[PDB]
């Protein structure tokens, strides 16, 4: 779409993308370390409960 | 019997702003400044640590 918008404003008619309308969500990612968790005996699922 | 110990620790002297002030998008750290005239101008900062 990004690269199509580039070839969109180069042909009779106005244009606009969409990849930007569909953004802005904010996140806090808990990325479990399997090796770290394993040490304490916890499995991916166990950590996820908290 | 149980006992709860709350700890307070002094840190390195740093620039201090409220947490509601810091906007974090996981790539840029910004805060909206209120310029002299009243002109809201965003500025990029570098976070250290936070609490309280």
């Amino acid at each position: 779409a990004e690269q199509i918008e580039e070839v969109a404003r180069t042909v009779p008619g106005v244009a606009s993308a969409l990849a930007f309308r569909l953004e802005g969500g904010r996140y806090i990612n808990v990325e479990i370390n399997r090796e770290k968790a394993a040490r304490y005996g916890m499995t991916v699922a166990d950590v996820q409960l908290f | 019997m149980n006992a709860w110990l709350q700890l307070n620790t002094a840190s390195e002297p740093m620039l201090l702003i409220p947490s509601q002030a810091l906007i974090d998008t996981g790539s840029e750290q910004r805060v909206i400044t209120v310029d002299a005239d009243g002109r809201f101008v965003p500025k990029r900062v570098a976070v250290f640590q936070a609490s309280q």
